[PDB]
DNA sequence: AAGGGAAAATAAACAATACATAACAAAACATATAAAAACCA
């Protein structure tokens, strides 16, 4: 429609790191805190399936919706149009 | 009254851990929450305080350096016995055991045990425990910080020691849990691309300048008498430059651009010249090559042998082929994406002895490669790691992705892309 | 879906059974079994000569290959190589894999005791040593004349809990070992599943087919079918008071008046009165009391009219009719 | 009787000397051999284990053993006037 | 060569089964101390 330097596979990833842990998303049925130490100690033994499928795959859901987005984002951004679809 | 520092961003909430940390236990509120992402500095501005006050008296403990609770107990009984050595030297101590505690009654009962001797001292004096990343302890729950907060009002009241806390976690999620305990806060913000640039160039010239890798090109090329001016001026070129070719690609972090100068610096400086030192913007343009890749990593032809390699090429196939329309399309007479279905046992074969070059039937390697592949964690089970071989009900799945397969399917000559269809 | 099923088949008690499968498995193929245990004796001095070579040998093959195991190597190969090397013949150990309650623990505190205790080997017993105590044994086995002094039997080597896979790993350490002998059989048709290239180069293994197609005595006690309820409940009524097998007759009737499904079931209002009717029910407290025996082992069920009908076929029931009530 | 009682132990050529001859000899140019690769990966470690001097010091030294079986041993220097011991982390020892 | 028409494919609603993990039990692995029991002496 018009200069952006498109990104790599291999990059994205480090970027990606710092978007679970900043809690933008959230893994697909991931019980977070336990609520005493018993509980907590029962999920530490249980090996995990997620991550035996690889980094790429692992079901990440939403925290923040996309509606929500275009009342934060200023429309001199020019991803703008692209929070409403 | 204290005696402030100074820092480059933290004007304001230098002001409140003034405000809320003084010498006197009266006017010391108990539990605090210093609250902030990995990447504001927080153990930096925290210790920088703390610097700038000889007076008061602070014990360190480090979770992240510790496991679990029940040392983390060890962790705090151990240490104040033994800065209370270093503060009142004279004062006669019955030693106790800190091994001896591994239950949050434990700690009271000797905290009880503890201050009981010191209490002829001639003032009430406060003593800050600091603890640095409770958040990444490996095994909090819910009902571990709240244990926390209360442990001062079990103490006795009275006594002329009065041990108070400051909590360091991240991941502000998790203090949404306890707002209603309404203990005081002091965030600390995120960075912007300004004072990122900013903090990194006030703490990276003392190195940047003093490297040999510097000193050796010194020598090395003609060197006129550049100043450390000089010096320092290529040193913020560098550092000006790397943040703009970069920031995009790795955020407002600090620790993440700490270590990517340290891999860039020495391949930028061997394509300086004697006469770019004086000459910046052309040196960029002779030093280009790096300021676009990353160079953090450090796709394989696969080891594996030729019915090995069949045997992955019908392993892929059941990420897409169901049992409905797989016998239909590979007679003897999209998904792409998504993730992979799951197996049984046979199907494999049923499979593999369709795609080979009666050429084969001797299957005793091919049983081989399988645990070959299953050590691989190539091809992986559902269930846990044990049962797998007796025929119970056992399923299983590939966890390689598709540009893998693609490389292998061509590196045995074998055409994959066919039979993909959307 | 009508369906011939297992449970509308003519059934066979517990002294009937076992009798007459040993008469067919001492009397069916008798001549040509030995017949075949001739012509295989042959192979005997064959792998006698192989097996000084430290050769894992491993038998698989249709059929139980237990009795031919434990003549191999008790009868002819364990005296056999003490009489070669020149006194107590050489220890046979044997593992019986089809036996799930096999551990690594105390399967290998009987291998230390077997093989020497030279040195304190109870000092490096510490927290899992095993791995550890088995690498200063190989090590220091290296360095010794070559000799065996032990032959081990293992069994079913795909059984219940010899094909867990700590304890795979485990055997796969002792078979590089020159001074033993490892002669196991398999019987699965995925048992070379169980190995990839690393442990294989530590077995070396070789194979052999021994078919004989024997019955597999002992390697059936542990397994189950539905012979080994309608067969549960069978020996409860045997063993209680008089008017209980008089209430479940009234319970068994109007039951199979109308499988044994739900449909054919009884209300407990009327059936309370029909027990009343026979001066057998007091009340609801009485009839239910002794219901509860009937409903602790598992005898009747109850469905919602307040149905309570027998789990068992319509060919169970007037089985138990005939037979048991009569 | 006793099969199913688990593990109970019991206590019951001119032409092969030429062989007897062939074979061993065969085999000591086998493991000699064997030790040759076995010296030559306990050297390699080694020397690139030490002498390796950054100029940071303040990271791990990190050794990726491509294509290796998971079953090679080390040996160590002694090195005086400091301890150096190996630790070794099974998967099985890894929950 | 045309064409019938049965095999194969698609879709959709519904039922039945498998799977991932939570919660826990139990056995192996580990230490501690007062009472018994040998045991020199
Ligand atoms: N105002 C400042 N002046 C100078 N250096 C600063 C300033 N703020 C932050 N830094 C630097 O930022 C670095 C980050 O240190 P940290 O405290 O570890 O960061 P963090 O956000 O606390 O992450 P952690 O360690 O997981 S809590 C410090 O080592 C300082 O060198």
């Amino acid at each position: 429609r018009i200069t952006i330097k498109l990104w790599l596979k291999k990059d994205v990833k480090n970027v990606w790191e710092n978007l679970v842990q900043l809690d933008f998303f959230t893994e697909k049925s991931a019980v977070g805190l336990r609520d005493n130490a018993t509980a907590a100690f029962y999920a530490s033994n249980y090996q995990f399936q997620g991550t035996m499928i690889p980094f790429d795959l692992r079901s990440y859901q939403m925290q923040i919706i996309l509606q929500e987005l275009r009342r934060i984002i200023p429309k001199s951004n020019m991803y703008y149009s692209w929070t409403q679809l | 009254n204290v005696t402030t520092p100074e820092v480059a961003f933290r004007e304001y909430q230098t002001n409140c851990l003034a405000s809320y940390i003084s010498a006197d236990p009266d006017i010391t509120p108990s539990n605090l929450i210093l609250q902030g992402y990995s990447g504001t500095g927080k153990t930096y501005t925290l210790k920088k305080y703390f610097n700038a006050n000889p007076n008061l008296h602070a014990v360190w403990l480090e979770p992240v350096e510790l496991v679990s609770w029940k040392p983390l107990l060890q962790a705090i009984a151990r240490t104040v016995q033994y800065k209370l050595k270093t503060l009142y030297p004279n004062i006669p101590t019955t030693d106790y055991d800190p091994l001896q505690v591994e239950e949050p009654f434990l700690l009271v009962k000797t905290l009880h045990n503890i201050f009981v001797q010191y209490e002829s001292l001639q003032e009430k004096t406060c003593l800050f425990l600091i603890l640095d990343g409770f958040d990444s302890l490996q095994d909090l729950d819910a009902a571990l910080f709240n244990k926390y907060i209360k442990l001062n009002e079990l103490l006795p009241k009275d006594s002329k020691i009065n041990i108070k806390f400051i909590y360091t976690m991240l991941e502000t999620s998790f203090l949404q849990r306890y707002s209603t305990h309404c203990i005081p806060t002091v965030m600390f913000p995120r960075y912007n691309v300004d004072e990122v640039s900013t903090i990194l160039v006030m703490s990276r010239c003392g190195e940047l300048m003093e490297d040999s890798c510097l000193r050796k090109r010194i020598i090395e090329e003609q060197i006129t008498d550049c100043t450390d001016d000089q010096f320092q001026n290529v040193a913020a070129n560098f550092i000006h430059l790397i943040v703009q070719a970069f920031h995009s690609y790795t955020g407002n972090d600090i620790f993440a651009l700490n270590d990517l100068i340290d891999f860039k610096w020495p391949k930028y400086v061997s394509r300086i010249t004697k006469e770019n030192i004086f000459e910046p913007l052309a040196l960029y343009k002779s030093a280009i090559k790096l300021f676009l890749s990353t160079d953090d990593n450090l796709s394989q032809t696969y080891d594996l042998s030729i019915i090995s390699k069949y045997l992955l090429i019908a392993s892929y196939i059941c990420s897409y082929l169901e049992p409905r329309y797989d016998a239909s399309i590979f007679s003897r007479k999209n998904p792409r994406y998504l993730q992979p279905s799951l197996f049984a046992i046979e199907r494999l074969l049923a499979i593999f002895q369709a795609i080979f070059p009666s050429l084969m039937k001797a299957n005793i390697e091919v049983f081989q490669n399988l645990s070959e592949l299953h050590t691989l964690k190539l091809i992986a089970t559902t269930m846990n790691k044990n049962i797998d071989y007796l025929s119970p009900k056992v399923r299983w799945k590939v966890n390689v992705p598709w540009e893998i397969i693609k490389e292998i399917s061509e590196s045995v000559h074998f055409n994959i892309s066919d039979y993909f269809s959307d | 879906k009508s369906r011939h099923t297992m449970s509308m088949a003519p059934d066979v008690t517990r002294e009937e059974f076992s009798l007459v499968s040993n008469f067919f498995n001492e009397n069916f193929q008798k001549r040509p079994r030995q017949k075949l245990f001739e012509i295989q004796k042959k192979m005997f001095p064959q792998y006698w000569f192989e097996l000084t070579q430290g050769f894992s040998l491993l038998f698989y093959g249709v059929g139980s290959k237990r009795n031919f195991l434990e003549e191999f190597a008790i009868d002819y190969l364990s005296p056999k190589i003490a009489y070669s090397q020149l006194v107590n013949s050489i220890p046979c150990l044997i593992l019986n894999g089809y036996n799930p309650s096999c551990n690594y623990r105390d399967v290998f505190k009987e291998i230390t005791d077997l093989l020497v205790p030279a040195e304190l080997t109870r000092s490096e017993t510490k927290g899992n040593h095993v791995i550890l105590q088995i690498q200063k044994m190989i090590d220091f086995y290296k360095n010794q004349p070559l000799d065996i002094k032990l032959i081990l039997v293992v069994h079913n080597l795909d059984g219940p809990s010899i094909r867990k896979n700590t304890f795979q790993t485990m055997l796969s350490f002792l078979s590089v070992i020159r001074q033993i002998a490892i002669v196991a059989s398999t019987d699965h048709i995925y048992a070379p599943l169980l190995w990839d290239n690393m442990k294989a180069q530590n077995y070396n293994f070789v194979f052999h087919d021994i078919s004989n197609f024997e019955p597999s005595t002992v390697e059936s006690t542990f397994q189950d079918v539905m012979k080994m309820g309608a067969e549960g409940a069978k020996y409860v009524l045997q063993s209680l008071t008089v008017n209980s097998k008089k209430m479940y007759k009234l319970l068994i009737e109007t039951q199979m008046q109308n499988r044994g499904t739900q449909r054919t079931g009884v209300e407990l209002k009327l059936f309370n009165h029909l027990c009343a009717a026979d001066f057998i029910a007091s009340n609801e407290i009485a009839l239910r009391s002794m219901l509860r025996e009937f409903i602790e082992h598992k005898m009747a069920n109850i469905t919602k009219m307040e149905i309570i009908w027998v789990p068992y076929t319509y060919a169970e029931l007037e089985k138990l009719l005939k037979t048991v009530l009569n | 009787a006793d099969a199913q009682r688990s593990h109970y132990t019991v206590y019951p050529e001119k032409r092969w000397e030429l062989y007897h001859q062939l074979h061993s000899h065969f085999h000591d140019q086998v493991d000699h051999i064997i030790d040759n690769i076995e010296a030559d990966l306990k050297a390699e470690i080694s020397d690139l284990l030490y002498s390796e001097t950054t100029q940071k010091r303040r990271c791990f030294n990190t050794i990726f053993l491509l294509g290796s079986d998971s079953t090679t041993k080390i040996e160590l220097k002694d090195e005086s006037s400091r301890y150096n011991v190996l630790i070794e982390l099974t998967p099985k020892e890894s929950p």
